[PDB]
């Protein structure tokens, strides 16, 4: 990994503003502060400085793989163990990275709520809808599928929760 | 000495090393290290941005 | 390797059984006696007083000092029980019957007390609060869409 | 796996064909090297699983096992030599001969990719169990134990084979892969109450299930320290094993078939928990342990929820190396004092040291010391369980509270107090008892660091 | 049971305490000990058994009715808080033979001392159990009194546990 | 930022590495008593540089180093969220901690296990330190366990000990039904939430959430030795005076009022669980001091006196000031910390014992320690301009000045006359008074470390209450406007104390006679409760084990 | 505990103190054979409140039978000694 | 330690294994 | 004014309020002769062993062996016709059984409703 | 009949009566476990790649997450598999 | 160890320093 980009990780833009002690007393941080940064910022950026050549002296790359697309459940004939094969396998494919892409939809909200101050109870209301919409999504995906959970049970649950809207919407119609 | 000896290997030494983890492992992710927003106040300017928070209004100059 | 007779057996349905049987636990007859004859089935173990071993003086030299034993003593059925981290019955000063009815008025009394506290709670000589912004519903998240019914606090 | 297999074949003509004096030589150096080759399989992947031949397949489920499985060997072989010593050479042998062969009998069960195949290998570990304990045990008082084993094949087993080779007929094939998809719905009918039965019945026995459980405190009685340790740390987990594998093919029967197992399962723990208070005997104590612990692994996977699988793996390995630890930390006095009585020695701190750390160290993980793999498994059940049904945290609650009971007890009962004053036989801790008991904590802890692997393939 | 005289005198002994612990203090205490001294005298020269039996009796009720709660005990006792605190410190006599040499050679003052108990173990052991044969009441002993040696020089019977035994503070 | 970030956490990784001398290394026998000690010196100092931070620019960073384990939906971590609570608490500890690890050296100087007590007295401080910086349930959880473990051992020290066997078993068993009610937060946050960091639950405001309460409720009562479960702290004096100073009077039983400030965002709201904390709070205070009016030695009054203080601290979550419920939590850790190491100069003074009824006369034969012990109870009985006074009468005057349930409220009122009720008999029977001590005395307090613990603490029990009061950041509202009987209702109460217990001493040298009394037996016994429970469960699990 | 040893002939010494408080003890009657019941004419009253003062004096609680069977300051001084493990 | 000489035994279990 | 104290089955009688002590005669001189008497018998063969000069390890206690050996209690006591303890044992520890079922049971069904309908708020509701 | 090892071979280790395999089985016993088995054992778990997949998932879940949102996608449709290829019943 | 700092006394006053 290399680094975050905002459209994935978006964060707020940060306004600290200029320190205005009116007291004629000496701010201590400044002194302490300063010997941080003259104890423990430099001496390690010194090697930090060293370290970076000797990874970039000899350098080497290694790749992201990417998983071509193929047939899901909605094209496998009965017991075709072989075109299923790829189905499940997919479909575990999908639904592994989608578990974690709910976190990332949630470390948004969490982060926002802790740098945000007390206005988190109202600065957070867009994370909040951008996180609503897609966890009852994502329950509408792999839930109630039990330990055995497969794309069969997994397409199942689709044709149960279909027939429920279609004749409901019939039955609203 | 014992004081001394001690600082740099378990004083020094970690703090070093806690600085590197988080300035260049623990920073990198997103939403890694978070720290509730600075306080604002009537008439503090920003360096980011360089603008300046309004004054309060006009007190009524009660007894005081 | 003890004997096969000198292990515990069935009950002793006549005293001469008991006379035999006493012999074996080493306890004279008199006081030997097993547990009641039924499809319980304890064999014919000695029936000692259901007690704590703690009752057994420490001060008293025994085979087994903490544990108050002496070697070859007929051990007791709940012995495992009746140890003196387990079950234990030393005396009190005050009676048992006595000592769980005056714990229960205690508390039945305290229970009783809370309610009418929490039937008849307690509150200072003044009336509700009074926040402006309608009570700050927007600072709250509230939604921007619907305008908050205006709760507005007059000059007082 | 014929890597792993065939190195421990030959570790039979080695026993044969070894310098005499130096059959506990190389047995250990010569074992010990497959458990170091042992680990290559956790080359895992994220969704398929590690597949080789059609007979052989490895996965989560089964990886950890496996690895843990090969590691206790060297340890049995540790344990024994001190009693086996009295044995002679041309019987001594027989000793290890068979402890080789329940390794291939074990590794090739939890691998098995055809039910039947799983089955066969599984039925004959009894050989080797029950010869080890029956012709080398310490105790020959005739029993009258075969009731049990007739009763456990007569319900167990025989059911069992004949509802495998049921299935095989109608699906096709009893491949556990093939399963995966053509499993089919198992409606609700008289006729599939007796197979769902079949289907699990004998496991539960093994795991074992409350009701069933008479006949494993016995055995720790009987059986030597060599074949206690593996009786627990492996043989019971073959049934939880089985339970979670054959489990594809009951839904959604399952559901009400559960909640009788549920009960005897959810209740038995504080039963079976309080019940080691009154256990005057070491290792039945040691053995009630199993008995209350592997009841959470049995409901987690009848709730059959993605998360309670993950506790059953975590809790699985947990235990194993626990009680398998126990044993011999138990069984250490049964070569000192001769006996199983707990009560009978106290106050072990004072003439051996170091000895009490160990039950310090080995009860935490019993009693479920966070952040120890233990309390991450039994944790697990106690979230996924509660999802099922509110109610259950209670006895989760109380069985937890008795968990900390008999966990100090013993460390209590036995490591603390006046030294007996007419025992007088208390040897300094031996360099094999200290080495051998370190090999059970240190990788216990140190899965600590790396928990992931021991999650099942949910993870 | 005591016989009826102990009895007194053991719960005399004990009845003070708690009068002590209530009263507290020296001088309040020693005046009402004085006024509980007062009681036992009068009942001194009781000679008519049964009178005896029933004013002990009271003094049962009696003290169970002036118990204090909480009264005050000597920590190295029963009830006391330095009560098996320091038992573990002590350390069996039997676990020298165990010893490495290393750590046996460091003390040649005390094995070479110790071979004259074990010495004085064996040596006397077969004297001393004759001397309980015909010491010994037939049939079984009737009490569990140990006889003394009866000549000269001679160990008791059963005695080397008793001597062999640690010290109230080891270190 | 990142100063403060790193000196954040240096502390905890400076007192690790000290504990690994114990595995490796030889280095340095016959010094460990005294070597580990100057780790907690400076662990205070260091941490103290991100406080100043703290205080000035208010500076709560979240930290999460590295990533432990992640399951599906839900991601673990080892998180540190720095917040107000560790940054003003954690000094406390520190230097708390401080006077009893150099005292502690003296008081146990026989004991040759005096190693591991130090190896072992800082395994407890690596979980409470972790414990409190927990910014979730799980890492918070690991440190909530912890402690019990370091509690038995540091209980049941003596091992040879019957009782200290059962007394770290009687603290564990309590505790074991503590964590019932954490669990279910656990489970009910991921049932219904779907995180256990304490950052999203705040993020949700959970609507309704009752049921978690009441299982933090029941946690933290467990962990706070609350009535009802309340029993098992007199019982784990039997320990050494620093097991039960720096665990059950400084910070180990106030864990359960921690987490309750950790999660004040959500009892809060709900007052119907405000309303469960004070009765809980209310009756325990009472009940708690009312025993300790009566039992003889020092040690159970003094352990009572927490147990009765306890009660003010989960009385100010019953009222929703969370910070202020902290206040008195540090303010208490500065003195009743001190109290039982100037206990202990009673308790080696007279070669190891307690009972108040052989002591006396200690004012001239030990005036440091009536120099010490005196000015410690000040703050406990409410004098003003003491640590006790900057909490008690502020969270006092709030007391009775918010919407509250009278019988109960009234429950705080006794609650401050009882505290000091006790003190008089203390500094009387075992300072003042006649020599009641036995013939052959030992006193004599010829150690330089007693000296200097006792001088480090004094400091704290007077200047912290006004610096803290003066130095802490606005949380609440200040509530100064009531009437002048309400506003020092203390005052007005806390000295009837005084008259009736100085009443009391005068009637103890008169030579009038003694009465059984039912409020004496029952208060005495303390109130039948741990005799009977202590009798009547432990025989139905074992009897009915068999069947 | 500092070091406060004590010595077989140094209880012998204390002893005697607890026989000079001891009012009835005439000092010119107090010796170390001095039977309590014959030499000091002292019966059970007098001895226990002497053991009672004994138990204070060394701050060890002396059972029920073993102060009944100390009829003279040697069979204490054969007691104590015992006791306390003194040696020297 | 107080006292010249009065150096107390130490017994033990053998730890040099 | 001091009532006799009322014991219980968790607290007992003292041996000094028993009467038996304060009347003790030639036969009960007997009854306590007995278990002293008695007592020296199993003294007398534990005492020589234990000061035995070359015993190592541990003596034998019938006594304790005899109770240690009478917790096999399996299939020798007791007999399957039984109306006053197979039945009535039978009832203690399956009940409850029976009970959580109606309990589980019970509650779990009343969960399933709340989702058949959307009753039940399981907004957050992705573990399971 | 409890024939003490220590007694025969005061420098063994618990394994057998003789002190060169006690010591070479001594040996290998620690070794082997130790200073291979174990040391070693526990470094190639460390380095275990991409566990289960564990590090592929975090890194692609990065892009989905970047192109979900740099084209207004919702970053997770209600629709596991595509309605639209389904064909119900009725 | 500074060789018997203050010695002890028998029913005295002990020595204050
Ligand atoms: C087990 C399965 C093999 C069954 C073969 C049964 C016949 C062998 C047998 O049981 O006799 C045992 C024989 C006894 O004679 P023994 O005193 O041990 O001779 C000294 C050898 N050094 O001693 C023996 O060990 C001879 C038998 C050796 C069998 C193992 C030889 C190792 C190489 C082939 C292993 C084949 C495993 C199948
Ligand atoms: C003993 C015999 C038990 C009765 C066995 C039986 O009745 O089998 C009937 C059933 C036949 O059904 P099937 O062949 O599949 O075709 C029609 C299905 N609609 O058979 C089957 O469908 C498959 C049967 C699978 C294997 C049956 C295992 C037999 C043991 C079942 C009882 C186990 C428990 C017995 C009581 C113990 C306490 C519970």
């Amino acid at each position: 990994p290399d680094s975050w980009d905002k459209d994935v990780y978006p964060e707020p833009p940060r306004r600290t503003p200029a320190p205005s002690p009116q007291t004629s007393l000496p701010n201590p941080i400044t002194y302490l502060t300063k010997a941080f940064d003259l104890l423990v910022d430099r001496p390690v950026t010194l090697v930090r400085e060293f370290i970076e050549r000797q990874h970039a002296k000899n350098k080497y790359y290694y790749y992201h793989r990417e998983f071509r697309r193929v047939p899901d459940i909605t094209e496998c004939q009965e017991k075709d163990v072989l075109c299923m094969f790829e189905a499940e396998m997919q479909w575990r494919r999908d639904y592994k990275v989608d578990q974690e892409i709910v976190n990332i939809i949630q470390e948004r909200l969490k982060a926002c709520q802790q740098r945000e101050g007390e206005s988190h109870r109202q600065n957070c209301a867009k994370e909040l809808e951008q996180f609503t919409q897609v966890v009852k999504a994502y329950q509408d995906r792999y839930h109630d599928l039990g330990a055995h959970y497969s794309a069969r049970k997994c397409l199942a649950k689709q044709k149960q929760r279909m027939l429920a809207e279609r004749k409901a919407a019939k039955e609203a119609a | 000495y014992r004081h001394s000896i001690f600082a740099f290997t378990h004083v020094l030494i970690p703090v070093w090393i806690i600085h590197y983890y988080l300035k260049y492992h623990v920073t990198t992710k997103p939403y890694t290290i978070v720290e509730k927003k600075p306080r604002i106040f009537p008439g503090d300017t920003i360096l980011e941005t360089g603008e300046v928070i309004p004054p309060m209004k006009e007190f009524p100059d009660q007894h005081h | 390797h003890i004997t096969k007779d000198m292990l515990p057996g069935p009950y002793p349905k006549t005293p001469e059984e008991r006379a035999a049987a006493a012999k074996k636990y080493n306890m004279r007859v008199e006081d030997y006696e097993p547990y009641p004859d039924d499809g319980t089935g304890y064999g014919d173990y000695p029936k000692l007083p259901d007690r704590s071993q703690q009752e057994r003086d420490p001060w008293y030299d025994w085979d087994h000092p903490d544990l108050r034993l002496n070697w070859g003593e007929p051990m007791h059925w709940d012995l495992d029980m009746y140890i003196r981290n387990r079950v234990d019955t030393s005396p009190t000063p005050v009676n048992w019957n006595l000592m769980c009815k005056h714990l229960f008025g205690f508390v039945a009394f305290m229970l009783f007390m809370f309610w009418v506290g929490e039937t008849y709670p307690a509150y200072q000589p003044v009336g509700p609060k009074q926040y402006p912004y309608n009570n700050l519903y927007l600072e709250r998240g509230g939604d921007p869409n619907k305008e908050p019914e205006p709760v507005v606090h007059y000059e007082i | 796996m014929l890597k792993y297999i065939i190195p421990t074949i030959m570790l039979m003509p080695l026993t044969w064909l070894s310098k005499n004096n130096m059959i506990w030589v190389n047995s250990t150096a010569h074992s010990l090297l497959i458990s170091f080759t042992s680990l290559l399989l956790m080359n895992q992947f994220g969704d398929n699983s590690l597949n080789f031949s059609l007979l052989f397949f490895s996965d989560s489920l089964s990886t950890p096992l496996l690895i843990l499985t090969m590691w206790l060997l060297p340890l049995m072989l540790m344990a024994s030599q001190h009693h086996l010593s009295k044995e002679n050479l041309t019987r001594k042998k027989l000793f290890i001969t068979m402890l080789i062969s329940l390794q291939l009998f074990l590794i090739m069960t939890f691998t098995a990719m055809e039910l039947i195949l799983f089955y066969i290998l599984f039925e004959a570990t009894l050989v080797p169990t029950l010869i080890i304990i029956t012709r080398w045990g310490n105790q020959t008082e005739r029993l009258n134990a075969g009731l049990y084993f007739l009763f456990y094949t007569l319900a167990g087993s025989l059911p069992l084979l004949v509802a495998l080779i049921y299935i095989q007929n109608t699906v096709g094939s009893l491949n556990f892969l093939m399963l995966q998809y053509w499993v089919q719905p198992v409606h609700n009918s008289w006729s599939n109450v007796f197979m769902w039965l079949a289907c699990m019945m004998a496991f539960m026995v093994k795991m074992p299930l409350y009701g069933l459980h008479l006949w494993l405190p016995k055995a720790h009685v009987e059986a030597p320290i060599a074949g206690s340790m593996v009786l627990a740390a492996v043989l019971l987990k073959l049934g939880g094993y089985g339970m979670l594998r054959i489990t594809l093919i009951l839904n959604p029967m399952t559901d009400f078939m559960a909640y009788p197992f549920i009960m005897l399962s959810l209740w038995g723990m504080i039963m079976t928990s309080s019940i080691c208070l009154r256990q005057t005997d070491l290792k039945s104590l040691i053995a009630y342990s199993s008995v209350s612990h592997m009841a959470l692994v049995i409901v987690a996977i009848l709730i059959q929820t993605p998360w309670s699988y993950m506790g059953a793996t975590a809790l699985m390995i947990a235990h194993g190396l626990t009680s398998s630890m126990l044993f011999c930390l138990a069984n250490s006095n049964y070569e000192r004092i001769h006996s199983r009585t707990m009560i009978l020695a106290r106050g072990l701190q004072t003439l051996l040291p170091l000895m009490a750390t160990w039950w310090l160290l080995a009860s935490l993980t019993n009693l479920a010391l966070p952040p120890t793999i233990n309390l991450i498994g039994e944790l697990f059940v106690v979230m996924s369980t509660f999802s099922w049904s509110n109610i259950t945290i209670i006895l989760m609650g109380v069985n937890m509270v008795i968990t900390a009971l008999y966990s100090l007890y013993m460390l209590i009962m036995t490591q603390r107090g006046k030294y007996t004053y007419h025992i007088n036989n208390i040897s300094p801790s031996f360099t094999r008892e200290n080495a051998l008991m370190s090999l059970h904590i240190l990788p216990l802890l140190l899965l600590t660091l790396n928990p992931k692997i021991i999650l099942g393939p949910l993870y | 049971y005591l016989t009826h005289q102990q009895k007194v005198l053991r719960l005399y002994k004990r009845a003070l305490r708690h009068l002590e612990s209530w009263c507290i203090h020296r001088d309040k205490y020693r005046y009402f000990a004085c006024l509980l001294r007062a009681r036992f005298d009068e009942h001194k020269n009781e000679k008519d058994m049964v009178k005896a039996t029933q004013l002990l009796r009271e003094a049962e009720e009696e003290f169970w009715h002036g118990q204090h709660p909480q009264p005050y005990i000597f920590p190295e006792s029963p009830g006391g808080t330095s009560y098996e605190r320091y038992e573990c410190y002590k350390v069996p006599e039997w676990c020298l033979d165990d010893w490495h040499p290393s750590e046996k050679a460091m003390y040649p003052d005390y094995f070479a001392k110790r071979e004259q108990w074990k010495k004085l173990r064996r040596e006397s052991w077969e004297r001393e159990v004759k001397q309980l044969q015909e010491e010994t009441p037939v049939g079984g002993p009737r009490t569990e009194a140990l006889p003394p040696a009866r000549k000269q020089g001679d160990l008791p019977p059963l005695w080397w546990h008793i001597v062999t035994r640690p010290r109230e503070r080891p270190m | 930022m990142n100063m403060f970030s790193s000196l954040s956490l240096v502390t905890l990784l400076l007192l690790t590495m000290p504990i690994m001398m114990m595995s490796f290394n030889t280095y340095k026998p016959s010094n460990y008593p005294l070597y580990v000690k100057t780790a907690i010196s400076y662990a205070f100092i260091t941490s103290m540089i991100p406080t100043m931070m703290f205080i000035h620019s208010g500076q709560e960073l979240i930290i999460s180093n590295w990533h432990w384990l992640t399951i599906q939906t839900l991601k673990l971590s080892l998180s540190f969220k720095m917040d107000y609570f560790s940054m003003m608490f954690i000094p406390v500890a520190l230097f708390v901690t401080w006077s009893i690890m150099e005292f502690s050296m003296w008081y146990m100087y026989s004991d040759p296990n005096i190693n591991k007590f130090f190896k072992y007295l800082l395994l407890f401080l690596i979980t409470m330190l972790i414990l409190v910086t927990a910014n979730n349930l799980f890492q918070l959880f690991i440190g909530w366990e912890g402690v019990g473990i370091m509690s038995f051992l540091l209980i049941g020290w003596w091992y040879g000990r019957a009782d200290a066997n059962t007394a770290a078993l009687q603290a564990i068993l309590y505790n074991r039904i503590g964590d019932i009610g954490f669990i279910l937060a656990m489970a009910w946050f991921l049932t219904n939430l779907n995180t256990w960091d304490l950052q999203q639950i705040f993020m949700l405001n959970p609507s309704d959430s009752n049921m978690p309460l009441i299982g933090l409720a029941l946690a933290a009562t467990g962990k706070s030795a609350q009535f009802g479960l309340h029993p098992w702290l007199p019982s784990a004096m039997e320990g050494p005076t620093p097991v039960s100073a720096l665990l059950h009077s400084s910070t180990m039983v106030v864990a359960g009022i921690f987490l309750l400030i950790r999660f004040y965002p959500l009892t809060e709201n709900n007052k119907y669980i405000q309303s469960i904390t004070l009765c809980l709070g209310a009756i325990t205070t009472l009940f708690t001091a009312m025993c300790a009016l009566t039992q003889n030695d020092i040690k159970k009054i003094i352990a009572f006196s927490t147990s009765s203080q306890l009660g003010l601290m989960m009385v100010t979550i019953g009222i929703n000031q969370p910070y202020l419920a902290f206040l008195h939590i540090c303010t208490h850790a500065f003195f009743k910390a001190m109290l039982f190491m100037c206990s202990g100069s009673i308790i080696h003074s007279l070669n190891d014992e307690q009972d108040i009824r052989k002591m006396g006369g200690l004012f001239k034969a030990m005036p440091f320690t009536t120099t010490a012990l005196i000015v410690g109870s000040l703050a406990l009985t409410g004098m003003p301009f003491l640590t006790g006074f900057y909490s008690k009468d502020l969270i006092i005057e709030a007391a009775n000045t918010s919407y509250t349930n009278a019988w109960a409220l009234l429950m705080t009122l006794i609650a401050t006359s009882f505290t000091a009720i006790y003190s008089t008999r203390i500094i009387f029977f075992a300072l003042l008074g006649q020599p009641r001590f036995p013939t052959l005395v030992n006193i004599n307090e010829n150690n330089p470390l007693l000296i200097n613990s006792i001088k480090r603490l004094l400091i704290g029990s007077l200047f912290a209450g006004y610096i803290i009061s003066n130095n802490i950041p606005p949380t609440t509202i200040p509530q100064m406007t009531m009437p002048y009987y309400l506003k020092t209702t203390a005052l007005i109460v806390t000295i009837l104390g005084f008259i009736l217990a100085l009443e009391i001493s005068n009637m103890t040298k008169n030579l009038k006679y003694h009465y059984p009394s039912n409020a004496f037996k029952f208060s005495t016994l303390l109130g039948y409760f741990p005799t009977i429970m202590h009798r009547l469960a432990p025989y139905m699990n074992l009897s009915m084990s068999q069947k | 505990s500092d070091a406060p040893p004590l010595t077989l002939e140094g209880i012998k010494d204390r002893v005697l103190y607890v026989l000079k408080l001891y009012d009835k003890i005439d000092p010119e009657k107090l010796s170390v054979n001095s039977h309590f019941m014959k030499d000091l004419g002292l019966d059970s009253l007098d001895q226990v409140e002497i053991i009672m003062a004994m138990e204070d004096e060394f701050g060890f609680e002396i059972p029920d039978i073993d102060a009944e069977k100390l009829m003279c300051p040697q069979e204490i001084v054969d007691y104590i000694a015992d006791k306390k493990d003194v040696y020297e | 330690s107080g006292d010249h000489g009065k150096r107390l035994f130490i017994i033990k279990p053998s730890g040099f294994y | 004014s001091f009532p006799k104290y009322e014991a219980s089955r968790l607290s007992s009688l003292p041996t000094t309020l028993d009467p038996a002590e304060y009347d003790i005669s030639s036969e009960t001189r007997k009854a306590q002769a007995e278990r002293l008497a008695i007592r020296s018998r199993l003294k007398r063969e534990y005492q020589l062993q234990y000061y035995d000069p070359s015993r190592r390890g541990v003596i034998e206690d019938p006594a304790l062996v005899r109770w240690t050996y009478a917790r096999s209690a399996n299939i020798y006591p007791n007999f399957r016709p039984n109306t006053k303890t197979s039945l009535l044992g039978a009832l203690f520890g399956i009940g409850p059984l029976v009970f959580w079922y109606y309990v589980f049971k019970t509650d779990r069904d009343r969960k399933e409703k709340l989702i058949q309908e959307g009753k039940l708020d399981r907004t957050f509701n992705i573990s399971y | 009949e409890d024939e003490n090892l220590y007694e025969k071979n005061p420098d063994s280790h618990g394994y057998d009566k003789d002190p060169a395999v006690d010591i070479w089985n001594m040996r290998v016993v620690f070794f082997f476990g130790f200073s291979i088995v174990l040391v070693l054992g526990s470094t190639f778990v460390a380095y275990l790649p991409d566990y289960r997949m564990q590090e592929w998932a975090r890194r692609e879940a990065e892009r989905l997450v970047k192109y979900r949102e740099a084209h207004g996608l919702p970053i997770m449709e209600s629709n596991c598999f595509d309605p639209s290829k389904i064909q119900l019943p009725e | 160890g500074g060789g018997a700092h203050i010695e002890p006394r028998y029913r005295q006053f002990p020595q204050l320093t």
